[PDB]
RNA sequence: CCGAUAGUGAACCAGUACCGUGAGGGAAAGGUGAAAAGCACCCCGGAAGGGGAGUGAAACAGUUCCUGAAACCGUGUGCCUACAAGUAGUUAGAGCCCGUUAAUGGGUGAUAGCGUGCCUUUUGUAGAAUGAACCGGCGAGUUACGAUUUGUUGCAAGGUUAA
RNA sequence: AUACUCGGGAGUCAGACUGCGAGUGAUAAGAUCCGUAGUCGAAAGGGAAACAGCCCAGACCACCAGUUAAGGUCCCCAAAUA
RNA sequence: GGUUCGUGGUAGGAGAGCGUUCUAAGGGCGGUGAAGUCAGACCGGAAGGACUGGUGGAGCGCUUAGAAGUGAGAAUGCC
């Protein structure tokens, strides 16, 4: 009936993949990969793969209407934070957090 | 032998979180603040028992002054009336007339007159 | 200087209202039947949509 | 027809086949319980208490003998390491009144 | 348990008009105050608003005793520095009387919500003539 | 084995200071606030 | 103890100007890898009561057997050579069938032997019997010889 | 006696890594499954990563893979919210939404009353005094030998053994 | 209705204000130092707008019962436009 | 079992208890699902204790005694 994509452990900051993904939620797919094809963000290439495999996942697999799509689903979970150290003034070290993102895209009928 | 701080903590602290439950934001989610909110809550809750009582018997006589200045008496003159006369039906009791069966409440109201 | 008080989360979500994306303004082509933005060149038929090139 | 009636260091306006929670009386779930104490009889000839009605009587039959819902009483002085923490379930009687008389 | 509580729009809200002529400002205003917060009803309820609505009626007329034509100052502060105004009674109860009651009554209903809506519910005209005939108000006397 | 009894009054449970304050014994475990006797290995010598 | 714990030695910051909380040690007992506060130490549990106070208690512990009726007086109690089969079967005959102390005089290497494999069963010499041995077991099989020795004793 | 913040500093290639000119200081880090049967094949994708299919008792056991709490981050929505002045609750309370360990039930809360966190330290702290960003774990009257006193038990003008 | 005696265990040795009686001071101080009583300290509740130390009064728990204290009764705000 | 007088409380004295790990002994539960974990409108005067369902996948209660590394919200605590 749904047909679901995730991209686990993508290396961009979840606050970063959300402004976007907020964007697609709720369109039809046609729609939803114009947005982000049109939208210039880092993130918009990751989420459109994601909503490609989706879409081809709800053609393969459980033998959906493409044409018939909406973009039922669409959230960006934290993944595992890469820790790293910045050098500043007087040998002091700041903390940089290199956020991941698990991006799940579902797409369903209507 | 060792003993491990193993659940106990855990099922206490649990507890009073779950007692925060509606509380805004931190305050029914972390248990620092959460055990604070639920001492004062109690705290209050002891206090409006007693305060319940105070305001219940304020709305009471409000009531019975309202009815009773419609039959030409204020709520000190009627109660002074009630006394004398022997009638010992209590503010609860007076007020639930005066909103429900105002016809009795008169008939209690001349009994007041009368004594005085 | 340095914040007073740690900003809720109720407090940091209402910051966040304005912070988002608008939806790019475009349309569907004639030529091409696919998305393109207004007053640009459409690259599925390869020109502008009006202006052949 | 309803009456006022003294029971529990309250006074209550009953009417026949209401349902009423009282303080703790004597009785058994079948038991018959008369109140006395009837201080107005209302219902087109309001007769008044000076202070209770000679006569006039209200029975009801015991329904439950039960403890009203878990109450936490909880105290503390703030800065002097003083709490107090007591459970209260409250004993009532769930009476139905038969007749007023 | 058994109390009774007025709901909103239970109890009947009436319109009452009362002539201000000759009577002291406070004293009206006090008998006002009780009528719009619904003290006079047993369905008074703390928390629900039972009142009735009111006009006053020749505002102008309104009794301030001893030197309070003069003496009696009303006060307003804009916020900026040094931003304080002042009205005597007197000039107020000649100029602007609809303010002068709305101060006086406004003071003696509940600082809150609900004491804000009570305002609402006061209708003062300076002269004889309102124009709420449409609400058919009733005389009331103090 | 399994029904040991001993002695009624014969052991009793030590007391356990610095427990929390529904003992008693709590925080400052009976010695009071500060000075001398407040302080670990604390006190005069006997006379 | 914060002692015994390998390194500690060293201040690990400064008293004073660091913003952090003073520390003497890593090893110090809020230290994460540091010393225990008190804890155990190596020590013997064992006392005695008076010996009259033990003589009395084995004394009432084979009283309260009698009373019981957990007590069965056997006449010999031998066996040819080592066989557990012929143990169990001794036990069926004497209808025992819980926990049992056998207590024996004469040498009888046999009677041990044939009961180390039984798991409720413990065969001692009678100079042995002990008030706990005596409160592990329920029934109590005795040999006639036994009896004259614990007497003796006793 | 410990059971992975414990127990050795070290359950693991640890006196290693790392720090220091050097003496010296000195970590972190255990768990797929009974068995690799460790996912053929198809699909989207450059890959990563997914979705099927298959293996398996289980894959929401998928090569760091038993369990998987809390902080924290999200998606969805039942009730409320843009005239209000708020230590955030509590007492009263409509309305709306539910239906339980079945109880004078659960969720939310227009409006009304009352209401200056916790701890420490103080004559006195809401304090414009101290401490805590949050959650988790860890983190403080112990043991030995003496003294004394109370309780208990045995024996009693006796009682008791030490090595 | 307690005293006293003998044992075991303490904590306390920064006090505060109010009234009264004194000193010091200026017949100043929320000053200081004694005496005497009270409250706070270690005391919630009601009043004094708010307000440890003032007025009233002591919270074992529950009640949508009642009577009073100081203080109050035109409205905010319960009770007299006595 | 009644009667009478009591039951604010910091330092502090006194008492009775709850819960944690381990041991003994009795007696049990558990792949027809142990511990843990999550949820709930249940029970006790308190500390606390059950029940039911999800997750979990193999150990764990109870009774009576015994022994303690036995209870954390604060240490500019440590990780
Ligand atoms: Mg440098
Ligand atoms: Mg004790
Ligand atoms: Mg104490
Ligand atoms: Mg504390
Ligand atoms: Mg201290
Ligand atoms: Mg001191
Ligand atoms: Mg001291
Ligand atoms: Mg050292
Ligand atoms: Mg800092
Ligand atoms: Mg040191
Ligand atoms: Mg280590
Ligand atoms: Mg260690
Ligand atoms: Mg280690
Ligand atoms: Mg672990
Ligand atoms: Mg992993
Ligand atoms: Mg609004
Ligand atoms: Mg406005
Ligand atoms: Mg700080
Ligand atoms: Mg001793
Ligand atoms: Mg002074
Ligand atoms: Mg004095
Ligand atoms: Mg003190
Ligand atoms: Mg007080
Ligand atoms: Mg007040
Ligand atoms: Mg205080
Ligand atoms: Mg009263
Ligand atoms: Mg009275
Ligand atoms: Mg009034
Ligand atoms: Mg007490
Ligand atoms: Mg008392
Ligand atoms: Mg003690
Ligand atoms: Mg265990
Ligand atoms: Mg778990
Ligand atoms: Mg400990
Ligand atoms: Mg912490
Ligand atoms: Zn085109």
């Amino acid at each position: 009936t749904s047909a679901k994509a995730v991209a686990k452990t993508v290396r961009i900051a979840p606050r970063k993949a959300r402004i976007v993904i907020d964007l697609i939620r709720g369109k039809q797919v046609g729609e939803a990969i114009a947005i982000l094809k049109y939208t210039p963000r880092s993130a918009s290439p990751i989420i459109e793969k994601v909503l490609k495999s989706a879409i081809a996942n709800a053609e393969h697999n459980y033998d959906l209407d493409i044409n018939n799509l909406v973009v039922e689903e669409a959230f960006v979970d934290e993944g595992p934070t890469l820790k790293r150290f910045r050098p500043r003034a007087q040998g002091r070290a700041s903390a940089i957090n290199k956020r991941t993102s698990h991006i799940t895209v579902v797409v369903s009928e209507v | 032998p060792r003993v491990k701080g193993g659940t106990v903590t855990r099922k206490r602290r649990k507890k009073i979180v779950k007692l925060a439950k509606g509380y805004y934001g931190s305050k029914h989610l972390l248990f620092k603040v959460a055990n604070q909110a639920v001492m004062k809550s109690y705290q209050y809750a002891y206090r409006d028992r007693r305060q319940k009582k105070r305001d219940f018997r304020r709305l009471w006589i409000a009531r019975i002054n309202a009815a009773a200045r419609m039959q030409d008496l204020s709520y000190s003159k009627l109660m002074h009336g009630l006394k004398l006369a022997g009638i010992d039906i209590n503010r609860k009791m007076l007020a639930d007339l005066a909103v429900n069966d105002i016809a009795s409440f008169n008939t209690l109201a001349d009994s007041a007159k009368k004594a005085l | 200087a340095v914040p007073f008080r740690r900003t809720s989360k109720a407090k940091k979500r209402k910051r966040r209202t304005h912070v988002k994306l608008q939806l790019p303004g475009m349309n569907e082509c004639s030529n091409c039947g696919e998305y393109r933005l207004s007053h640009h060149v459409c690259p599925e038929c390869g020109q502008y949509d009006g202006k052949d090139v | 027809m309803y009456a006022i009636i003294e029971t529990g260091g309250k006074q209550i306006k009953v009417e026949a086949g209401q349902e009423i929670y009282v303080e703790k009386l004597a009785g058994e779930v079948g038991d018959v319980v008369t109140f006395d104490k009837v201080l107005f009889v209302g219902g087109d000839s309001a007769k008044v208490g000076v202070p209770f009605v000679e006569g006039a009587t209200v029975t009801a039959k015991v329904e439950k003998q039960g403890r009203a819902k878990k109450l936490t009483v909880y105290k503390y002085k703030p800065k002097k390491n003083y709490h107090k923490k007591q459970g209260h379930r409250q004993p009532y009687t769930k009476l139905t009144i038969d007749a007023i008389n | 348990r058994t109390t009774y509580m007025a709901k909103p729009g239970e109890v009947e809200r009436k319109w009452y008009v009362i002539d201000a002529t000759g009577v002291s400002l406070g004293r009206l205003s006090s008998e006002v105050a009780s009528i719009l917060r619904g003290k006079n009803k047993p369905q008074f309820t703390p928390h629900i608003d039972t009142g009735d609505f009111v006009i006053i009626i020749n505002a102008g007329k309104i009794g301030l005793t001893g030197k309070k034509a003069t003496d009696k100052i009303y006060y307003r502060h804009s916020q900026y520095p040094g931003g304080l105004k002042s009205r005597t009674a007197g000039e107020m109860r000649t100029n602007n009387p609809e303010k002068l009651l709305e101060l006086s009554i406004k003071g003696m209903l509940p600082k809150n919500s609900l004491g804000r809506q009570l305002f609402k519910k006061l209708h003062v005209y300076g002269g004889s003539e309102h124009e709420h005939a449409a609400q058919q108000p009733e005389v009331y006397e103090l | 084995l399994h029904e040991l009894k001993p002695s009624e009054g014969s052991r009793k449970e030590r007391n356990r200071v610095g427990r929390g304050t529904g003992s008693g014994n709590g925080k400052t475990s009976g010695r009071g606030h500060k000075g001398q006797k407040a302080r670990s290995g604390g006190g005069v010598r006997l006379g | 103890n914060r002692s015994e714990v390998r390194g500690g030695g060293r201040k690990p910051w400064r008293q004073k100007g660091t913003g952090r909380a003073r520390q003497g040690s890593i090893r110090s007992p809020q230290w994460r890898g540091g010393g225990v506060v008190f804890g155990p130490t190596p020590r013997s549990y064992a006392y005695k009561l008076p010996k009259k106070v033990r003589r009395l208690a084995i004394k009432s512990i084979l009283s309260s057997k009698v009373n019981e009726e957990k007590l069965v007086v056997l006449e010999g109690l031998t066996f040819d050579a080592p066989k557990t089969k012929e143990f169990a079967a001794f036990l069926k005959n004497i209808s025992v069938d819980t926990k049992a102390l056998i207590v024996v005089a004469g040498e009888s290497e046999n009677v041990e032997l044939s009961a180390r494999n039984l798991q409720g069963i413990t065969v001692i010499p009678a100079e042995s019997i002990s008030v706990l041995e005596v409160a592990k077991h329920d029934k109590l099989i005795i040999t006639k010889a036994a009896v004259e020795k614990v007497e003796e004793v006793l």
